[PDB]
RNA sequence: CACAAACGCGUCUCAGAGAUAAUUAAUGAUUUAAUCUUAACCUAAUUAACUCAUAAUAAAUCCAGCCCUAGAACAGGGCACA
RNA sequence: CGAUGUUGGAUCAGGACACCCAAAUGGUGCAACCGCUAUUAAAGGUUCGUUUGUUCAACGAUUAAAGUCCUACGUGAUCUGAG
């Protein structure tokens, strides 16, 4: 996970979901697409 | 298909698709049909026989499906739509087989 | 009216006793309607020097209800005076240490900042639920009414008024929930 | 409306597809010309979170919204009734609307804390430690902005930030 | 006229002992090695009243028990009427257990050391040795001044004792006071020996308050010794029930006895 | 004392706050809104 | 350690439950698929704090004098076995 | 300016988190051990010595680590006066 201001998709298989809040770029293919709205 | 290519139906038999063309509520069971009749399906598992059997008379459009488990889901699709029938059947098999 | 000096003096000054029931209200609607009733300011005979204050007594203080997201978001700070001792408790942590702290706090909020908080605020008693000693319960004049509507939920409502109630909408057949 | 069905019997599993009668709209609505429900039996800017009666009419059993495609209400009017419903699932109207767990039910929890109008999810909030000062307030949010343009009696705005 | 005896219970807590602190022995153990004891002599216990669950605490009894006997002519009216009601002479030291509803014991009931057995975990209350009001050196432990290297006149003096900004001292300052006089409890203390004819309770480690010293001793409250009252007498031990006499010293399973054949190792 | 162009915004005088505040825009308004009207 | 004590360099003891933040998954609508949910329902794995079990104190109106391992004074414990 | 007495050190430290250790995790060009980053957490810790008045700095031996700062560059009606 990395803690960012602006939240883009980096592939076709990154979805955005709201969790606690905040919104999230999560990836299964790459996980170091994993990205956090602060 | 997408769902039944990535399913491995390796263990079906026989899918048989049983309806009329002429009625009013066939259109989910012709896409079913279309759905289980396709290229990655056919070549997921060769060995299983789908057959397409049309009527004038019958009115009631059914699937069956026998699989060498012994078992025999029927499936007779009046008011059911494509996408419920499709995962009902993507759930039997990846539960029983 | 043709009542003598010293008993017209205490009718006139005498002290009543109110009830309050506190299930699903307001902790705030319910502090301002009692700090009102504590410091008298619904007597025509009032004034500050004057020891005219009323008893409160608020039932089913468990039961009180917090609009919006007040229960977590709502803190409560307090200091023992040690170094590190500094300690915020959330609103809902604070109710289930004890229920009758958040109606407290707010009352002694809404009261007065003189000497004479304290006083008045012995005159209030919170009960967390309908269990009332007898001695106070004889000692009461009226109930107050409650400063929120509560609604009904939907079970509560009446098969009548729910076929009276018309249906916006017309489902389609072949749908299925 | 529609429900299935499963039968199990010496290993054949029979789903079947059953239709059941449902309530239909009412005779007269008093706007019959709006292209929308809400907007014409003229509850438009008249439903609040309460209104479990209207709230309820389009609701999956579970609790779950209706789609829009389905209900056929305009996009500020599905958004409203969306809303309306979260707030009223979250402050305990509706109580029949969820589903049922045996397993579950038997092993209770602390005390449900009561509460109204809430806005955001209750386990998405945190504390607010700080609270500012009169310049710069933390408020606390009530209510949902999307109900600020329903019909005020007394003509007071609707504190939305308390 | 006993009051009906309950059989144990997984959550029951049973009422303590009043002794004294007579003094500190070494014990030597199987293994070969060597602790030190401290003797607790129970004098004269005895339970004077009992006070009612709901009337206490709401969650457990209340037994209020009296330690040694003190002479009559230098007590007060009431408490000499209290112990006149009782039957029993003045006590000098009476302090309340909190036990459970089944190991309640009638008021005026003796109690003896061999309420605890060898092998078994105590929590011992007193008032620890009172040193009067001590500098804050020998108080908090706080490191003093160099001794020579030209210090005037602040060779144990506490130093700074707050902040500059706070302009005040903080309630939680160590600062010179009195020391000692203070009610301290040791946790888990082992019990090697039984001594009945003399009632006495060979406890392990240090006991807190001088020696000759009233001693409140109970059951370990710690999390690790809260079930070993299954095995221990439950209400209390009474001498007149068993109608066989205990052994004169009561041992543990790894104290070596005096008489012994000097153990070797093989 | 600021210059007359900064880069801080250079809060207004109250008067001008309210002044501002009074002739903000304000959109025009149907009785009936026609989305969903036929 | 030339006081009966003080003392370390010497000896004894040191604990259960809830709660969470980040982060994992189960069921499932808006969006009849999926989706940990600023969607409800019960969900489980989960830091440090923090509270609470639990522990300590917790018998009022005798106090002249004399001792004390109690104490600056005041206080506090003893003065029937001997 | 009809006086708010200074560096450094000794004693005692209060606090912040922009966490050095200890704790729970995400991504790694993460095979394991070592590592590199980011998230959450401040109840508790964060050594002894040679030179220098030194804060710093170099060096020796260790540690789970030898954190960055604020506090009148904390603290001289508590101490030193090396500068
Ligand atoms: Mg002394
Ligand atoms: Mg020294
Ligand atoms: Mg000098
Ligand atoms: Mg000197
Ligand atoms: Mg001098
Ligand atoms: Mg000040
Ligand atoms: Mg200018
Ligand atoms: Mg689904
Ligand atoms: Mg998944
Ligand atoms: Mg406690
Ligand atoms: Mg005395
Ligand atoms: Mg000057
Ligand atoms: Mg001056
Ligand atoms: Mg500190
Ligand atoms: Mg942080
Ligand atoms: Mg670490
Ligand atoms: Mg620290
Ligand atoms: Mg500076
Ligand atoms: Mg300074
Ligand atoms: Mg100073
Ligand atoms: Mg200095
Ligand atoms: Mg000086
Ligand atoms: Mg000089
Ligand atoms: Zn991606
Ligand atoms: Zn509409």
């Amino acid at each position: 996970f990395k803690t960012k201001g602006v939240l883009k998709k980096r592939c076709r298989d990154c979805y955005l979901v709201k969790r606690r809040g905040r919104w999230f770029i999560y990836c299964k293919t790459n996980p170091k697409h994993k990205q956090r709205q602060m | 298909a997408a769902a039944l290519a990535r399913l491995g139906l390796r263990a079906v038999k026989q899918v048989r698709v049983q309806f009329c063309p002429f009625e009013k509520n066939v259109e989910s069971t012709r896409t079913f049909l279309q759905a289980v009749s396709s290229e990655k399906v056919r070549c997921t598992n060769l060995n299983c026989s789908v057959i397409a059997d049309v009527r004038h008379d019958g009115s009631e459009p059914c699937v069956d499906v026998l699989f060498g488990d012994g078992h025999r889901l029927i499936m007779r699709g009046a008011h059911l739509t494509a996408q419920e029938m499709l995962t009902a059947f993507a759930s039997h098999i990846q539960a029983r087989g | 009216s043709s009542f003598s000096k010293a008993p017209q003096q205490w009718a006139t000054f005498a002290r009543v006793w109110y009830l309050l029931d506190g299930k699903m209200q307001p902790p705030g609607k319910l502090a301002a309607m009692a700090s009102v009733k504590l410091q008298g300011l619904h007597k025509p005979v009032y004034h500050q020097l004057s020891d005219c204050g009323d008893h409160v007594v608020i039932m089913n203080t468990r039961h009180i209800a917090f609009s919006g997201n007040k229960w977590e978001q709502k803190v409560y700070s307090s200091h023992t005076g040690y170094p590190g001792g500094f300690r915020q408790v959330t609103a809902a942590q604070l109710h289930q240490k004890d229920p009758v702290a958040i109606v407290k706090l707010a009352i002694y909020g809404m009261l007065p900042k003189n000497l004479h908080r304290r006083t008045m605020m012995q005159r209030l008693h919170l009960f967390p639920d309908e269990d009332i000693p007898e001695d106070i319960l004889k000692n009461l004049v009226e109930e107050l009414p409650q400063p929120r509507k509560v609604p009904r939920r939907l079970d509560e409502y009446t098969q009548e008024e729910i076929e009276a109630f018309p249906r916006v909408w017309s489902p389609p057949e072949d749908y299925r929930l | 409306f529609r429900e299935v069905v499963e039968i199990l019997d010496g290993k054949t599993t029979i789903i079947e597809g059953r239709i059941t009668e449902t309530p239909q709209e009412s005779p007269n609505p008093p706007n019959p010309t709006g292209q929308c429900p809400i907007c014409r039996w003229n509850l438009k800017h008249k439903y609040n979170y309460e209104d479990v009666l209207l709230l309820s009419q389009f609701i999956r059993p579970h609790g779950g919204m209706l789609p829009r495609r389905i209900t056929g209400l305009c996009q500020e009017e599905h958004l409203k009734i969306e809303e309306c419903v979260k707030m009223a699932h979250r402050a305990g109207l509706l109580p029949n609307h969820r589903p049922k767990l045996p397993e579950g039910f038997v092993p209770k929890s602390k005390p449900r804390l009561n509460r109204y109008l809430t806005r955001w999810s209750p386990r998405s909030v945190k504390p607010i430690y700080n609270k500012g000062h009169r310049w710069n307030k933390v408020r606390m949010p009530v209510g949902s902005p999307l109900l600020k343009d329903n019909v005020s009696y007394s003509g007071r705005p609707l504190l939305l930030y308390h | 006229e006993p009051w009906p005896i309950h059989p144990w219970e997984p959550g029951s807590s049973r009422v303590g002992l009043i002794a004294l602190k007579l003094g500190m022995m070494p014990l030597w153990t199987k293994d070969g090695q060597k602790h030190v004891v401290t003797l607790l002599q129970v004098q004269d216990c005895h339970v004077l009243k009992y006070t009612p669950k709901e009337n206490h605490n709401g969650r457990m009894a209340a037994l209020t028990v009296g330690g040694k006997t003190v002479s009559h002519f230098h007590k007060s009216a009431s408490i000499l009427e209290f112990y006149q009601e009782l039957g029993l002479p003045p006590k000098q030291k009476v302090k309340i257990f909190n036990v459970t509803e089944n190991a309640v014991i009638k008021p005026g009931t003796p109690l003896y050391a061999a309420h605890f057995r060898p092998g078994q975990y105590v929590d011992v209350t007193a008032k620890t040795i009172g040193k009067g009001f001590q500098g804050v050196m020998r108080r908090w432990g706080f490191k003093g001044q160099p001794a020579t290297h030209g210090q005037t006149k602040t060779h144990r003096r506490p130093g700074a004792i707050s902040t500059g900004d706070v302009a005040r001292v903080w309630p939680g300052t160590k600062m010179p006071g009195q020391l000692g006089n203070i009610d301290r409890t040791a946790f888990g203390l082992k019990v090697w020996r039984i001594n009945t004819k003399h009632n006495i309770i060979y406890v392990n480690g240090s006991v807190p308050g001088h020696k000759n010293c009233l001693v409140k001793i109970k059951d370990s409250k710690l999390p690790a010794y809260k079930d070993f009252c299954k095995n221990l007498p439950f209400p209390t031990y009474f001498p007149d029930g068993d109608e066989e006499a205990l052994p004169e010293d009561l041992y543990d399973e790894n104290v070596c006895q005096p008489g012994a054949p000097s153990i070797t190792f093989t | 004392g600021s210059k007359a162009v900064t880069r801080h915004r250079r809060v207004m005088h109250f008067e001008r706050q309210k002044l501002m505040a009074v002739t903000e825009y304000i959109p025009p308004k149907p009785t009936i809104n026609p989305r969903c009207l036929p």
